[PDB]
């Protein structure tokens, strides 16, 4: 009895909802005279300081394997390469027959993965070309069926190619998400939380951390550390069509280089236009590789084993190496110093597990790519310029996308290799979720209003 | 002054109505959209409140009687015990309703005034 | 319950004034450009309301008295026939000096309040 | 005396103007995977439904023959068309010099209006060009100034051609027009409207009924037919400047067909453009025909001279054939099954009346053609490319667009041919009217304001 | 009839009081840009005004005690004499402590509001 | 005591700040059937009238060397020129090798400046390519290194050229500046104002008086005239980085002509597109010549020197011609008629003074340039079609760009040459500021509000 209705404004209520999402950039944006980078070109707003705000007894639920983030994360990566590429030269006039043969380094030495090709071009007057020559690795080639003297490029034949213009170098800078007024941007700080379930100590945010958009295909490197140990994520352990994201504690450093020079020498194409190939080769024949602390190597795998067993207690466990086929899924990428490599990783997936730091370094030989048909689109592909000088390289390996074998032996089966990109970025973004505040609301009260 | 956003949530009801006022306070296009939708977005609910007669209000009391058709609680004792997302998960079912009725009850008070000030 | 919209239109402007609160209730930048023509033209006629002392009424009273220079009716049944169109098409000639009356009107009581207080 | 100004809000009261109306489309989208259809690929919003709520004892002014919604319809469905035909491949490598000569179908019989046409042009390596071969109807070539056997695109000396996706098929799916807040679209319910001239029954909306975009120039396919009588409209029936709009309240049902069989075959123009030709003609020689049901075609023409002397009762009516010129202005045209018509009309268009149903089919002859100078723009092209297998097509007249010519005899003439496309879209929006709506007024009452 | 606009600047703060309401009165996604600025800076300072209870009023009389740890002068003599732009200069050191004063103030009223009429 | 806060809304304060201005444009638009000239095709809200309201006690302070505005007028006129000359042709298929000599006007008399050019061009047929000739300017030609006869264009070997499309003719149509809801465009009146330092009488306004968007290098043609007497500008007329804009109360009429006729003749580069080479030259040989009326220069010239020598009355000014180097920056350029002039500014500025109108006229005579590496740019140029017929051009000098060298002697130094071309704007918009209103204050008072 006299109870009548009365409205707030203000109320702390919420729905999950999809929305859009700022992009923003560090205030340190970009140093190199800020010859725009994407990030700092396109996610202008600068360093939103993540208040963060703990709730005191909210109980939240979380689904990693569906969230509403990961897609937007996956679209700007994938159309913030687009934005830079327009600009820069189209080599399709570069695509012609070619005349190619063996090249050879120092003391007339055949370099193994090279050949000197040459072929006609077009010079700054258009009634002209000359014969040019340039050295492309055998994974920019195929031989033209026949003669073992003719080649042409490997791309243009399916689709255009664009030079990667040398001014805009692309780098892992982080990337900050903001919801937009109105919205909120929760998280869970369990740090044992499994990827789903609820969460009992969520706490807001104006933005995410400092995301990195690294890309690689089977090492997760240079990620985000767990707080407590070794975590296994998936949506269906069981099941095979899911990535098994392993999420390390323990960073193992791995290192990656490539052992010789290269000479850019510049071929002009028409107007005001440069396409950088690779001339001679200087420094002696190598191979680029990889090192990795096998003590390390040795205990994180033993920890995995360890942790992956307590799901599948009755059994032992064994590591595969890569199946075969095309060098894009078969093989850890990245771009260290500009330049693709591809690495395999047969010898680091071999160990097998029964019931019941400076030596021995591991090595594997990296091959590498210039003309990428980048994981982000298909029908379309990049060219990357050689880069002058030998590069170094060091990172931190932070996780592993494993993914389970139907092995006939009666053991569990685990070889590396992702079937999506996009498990790269949900190794950080598993903790956030998007919410939309709904700040009206009716509740019951002793009170009528004045008749006044 | 900035004391947190959401910090009230998860608290009872009747101790989250004293910070109300903390939740009441190029890529181009695709900030464009957002800012848009904020906008519009306020615009709805600050106009939905001048319908009833709370022009301004952040908490405002009002004619129309409850009855148990909808949620029924004693919220004497249980006043200051759920938290504000269990009521709203509680009394989602009868807001559609309970609009009209309000929206009713202005137009008859707008009325009112109007008529009674005629003989000033 | 949605009551439909504009359906009070003709009718008689008497009948239509119980209703009131009926009518105030992606194709890349050209929807945009909707959307923020219609905010704008809501705040437009939304603002001009609180500079008259009329926040947030529908039917508000004001002290601006009437005189024949501008329309002139018994509208004791005229004001139950007009109807509201016609009223427009009567009308229109005057509507752009109400409004300075009425500022100036609006202008006196807030200085007014404001001075009286004063003693408080 | 004791009469005070007092301002309402919310007032229902409106006055016309123009405005950006919103695009939608219905739910039901195009569902082949959905590959991007323009309408509902741009035209998102999903089937606002049509709220309509009649207006008592309203009297409103409506004009057809000037109203702002036709030009909006009119730019939208030119521009639609831009936005999709810009990613499908250019043939301006294909603008050269043809060697060109007679077709045979089986048995080697001479096939009237194809022509087997070869020519250079340059494959997957730019320094290599062969000689293909394709057949082109006779209208799409033009005959080069010298020798009888060179040939030339009849449209790539006056701008370039750009070759229709084929997986974006254009299709008439139904477009709904919705004002935005704070607009509000009336309508005419009066079944006898004349398209100009208040109307008493008015009633407003959210949208537009679900308005077919067609393409055609003499018949008004597939539109929507009238509640009573056929109804004749016109800005000034005298006047001949002005298309006289016939509208059937009975569908008379027209079929087109093209028993031939066609021989889709892929030309290669580069890195990943692929240009479809016809190659070899199967089936027996044919000429794409249509049908319409006599007896239907004299009942109909009976009543719309029956309806149209009423207008000139004094003297007799004339029908009469399109004079000639151009196929593109002198033809019935549609575009059924992806490939365009154009159809002579001389056999239905010469009864003449005097003053006081699966029988006797006729048949009228339709071209066909290609490359069409699309009526949407000038200086610029399309090309439709050929389509697999014999197509057949049924749709409903329900409308002429008729045009009165100045026949030396003492009796009235008229001949089909508009003479402008916007009287397509004319004849479904010329019930609407948009107005935006004023909703703050003043009025005298009895009350003055309180003092406290 | 227009007022034109800013006239009443650098006159003394008792004449400019009155002519409040004069201050308070297409290439593409620039423009657009400039039209959404325009209405956010005018939603903000509108809304601003909503927390503090003053919802519709130009000239608005709030419960916060001053002190001389702000701006402090002989305000009967010098409430002329001074002129906006030198006062703001003076006085801008201390508006963001003001503000949190009135959000508390304003609270206390529409609580004491709530509470009182539960016995009505 | 008893003095409570008080919030005041509306308050007329202001503050600095930057902000995006509209750009607007006379209701008298393009006057060729509003044929989309850029200030007509975009920038057309139409016509706010400038409603000027004094302040009547206000002292505001002005920099017109960092102030907000002219950078957005720069960037508006930079970028005004790129959105119409898009859709123009591009004249890439012209860089071809040119075999070209010497012309000849009538009486085969040798036209000194010419050179009767003739090329390789691919017709409407992709596959024929036939022999054209046109007569380019020297300027526009350089000579190939090797044979005396091949030449080549001389902008075509570093970036593309692009033709000015002849139905959007550029022309100075005055450009308002207007600042958006919320803000203010304040200016100063004072009639000797110097360009910097607080102004006494400032006003405010919807927007900028119109403001003619011209082109050039040392004169500032056409531009307005101050109030009161010769006026000078800088930052520090001391340090020599600065340009000195002098300002003329008195307008200094010149003239400048075209004697010669042009044969425009057009050259098909294919599909639909048109190249307007210069045929044969009509009219006997002549150099375009320019005109000033000796007694107003020497007078304004005397005024000059006599307002500058106030800043160093102790010493000789002596004025100097250009040093030397490019004519894009060495000569008053401007663009009358449509066709770049290039004027040589040596006589005019050989003066000098001490310590302590129809007659006399004189001439320069001024080069002729096409293809323009449009000062708005560098890495990309344009084409100016020729215009037929002789042209004659009438124009005002208001202002000199000057700037001080280091000359040997103790006394002073000026030569024309400005180091920018903002300069050219910055001596319209150096009355203007732009600031934000921000119309919430707070005040004491005597008032506490009501209790109930």
């Amino acid at each position: 009895e006299n109870l009548w209705v009365t409205v707030y404004y203000g109320v702390p209520v919420w729905k999950e909802a999809k929305t859009t999402l700022f992009c923003a950039s560090d205030a340190k944006a970009y140093e190199k005279e800020v010859h725009n980078v994407w990030a700092t070109h396109a996610c202008v707003p600068t360093d939103p300081n993540p208040q963060e705000m703990v709730l005191k007894n909210v109980t939240e639920n979380f689904n990693m394997w569906k969230n509403d983030m990961v897609d937007q994360m996956h679209e700007d990566v994938i159309s913030l390469w687009d934005q830079s590429l327009k600009p820069c030269v189209k080599l399709t006039p570069l695509c012609v027959t070619l005349n190619c043969t063996n090249a050879t380094a120092s003391n007339s030495s055949i370099i193994e993965g090279m050949k000197n090709c040459s072929f006609n071009i077009t010079t700054e007057l258009r009634d002209k070309r000359e014969k040019k020559n340039a050295l492309f690795y055998k994974l920019d080639i195929v031989q033209l069926d026949g003669n073992s003297s003719q080649y042409r490029l490997i791309n243009c034949n399916t689709s255009v190619i664009t030079q990667a213009c040398p001014k805009v170098s692309f780098d892992p800078i982080p990337i900050h998400y903001c919801a937009p007024a109105g919205y909120a941007i929760l998280k869970c700080n369990n740090k044992t939380f499994t990827g789903t379930g609820p969460c009992n100590n969520v706490s807001t945010v104006q933005c995410t951390h400092g995301i990195k958009p690294v890309v690689s295909t089977q090492l997760l490197l240079n990620g985000s550390l767990a707080e407590g140990e070794i975590i296994i994520r998936s949506e269906n352990i069981t099941k095979n069509v899911k990535t098994i994201i392993v999420h390390l504690n323990e960073s193992v450093k791995i290192e990656c280089t490539r052992p010789n020079n290269k000479t850019r020498t510049s071929i002009r194409i028409g107007p005001g236009q440069a396409f950088y190939a690779t001339g001679q080769v200087i420094g002696d024949i190598r191979e680029a590789y990889c090192n990795i602390n096998e003590s390390k190597w040795n205990e994180t795998l033993q920890r995995v084993s360890k942790k992956l067993k307590e799901y599948f207690p009755h059994k032992n466990i064994t590591f595969q190496p890569s199946s075969g086929g095309d060098l894009e899924i078969t093989t850890h990428s990245f771009n260290c110093g500009g330049e693709f490599f591809y690495c395999n990783t047969s010898s680091l997936f071999n160990r097998t597990y029964m019931a019941n730091n400076s030596t021995r370094t591991i090595t594997i030989h990296c091959r590498i790519k210039q003309i990428i048909n980048m994981w982000q689109e298909v029908g379309r592909a990049m060219y990357a310029p050689p880069i002058a000088g030998n590069i170094t390289c060091i990172s931190n390996i932070t996780g592993l996308l494993l993914t389970r074998c139907y092995g006939k032996n009666n053991t569990e089966c685990f070889r590396p290799g992702g079937g999506n990109m996009k498990d790269n970025w949900r190794s950080e973004l598993y903790k956030y979720k998007v919410v939309k505040i709904e700040p009206l609301g009716v509740a019951p009260t002793r009170c009528k209003r004045r008749v006044v | 002054v900035f004391l947190g956003f959401l910090g009230a949530a998860g608290s009872t009801m009747g101790a989250a109505s004293m910070t109300l006022t903390v939740q009441a306070r190029v890529w181009g296009i695709k900030q464009l959209q957002a800012r848009v939708l904020a906008v519009e977005r306020y615009l709805r609910d600050q106009q939905l409140l001048g319908i009833w007669g709370c022009s301004g209000k952040l908490i405002c009391c009002t004619n129309v009687p409850w009855n148990s058709s909808w949620s029924n609680r004693n919220l004497s004792e249980i006043w200051d015990n759920m938290t504000w997302l269990q009521w709203d998960k509680e009394i989602s079912n009868y807001t559609q309703i309970i609009y009209g009725l309000l929206e009713e009850s202005q137009n008859q008070q707008e009325k009112n005034e109007q008529d009674l000030l005629a003989l000033d």
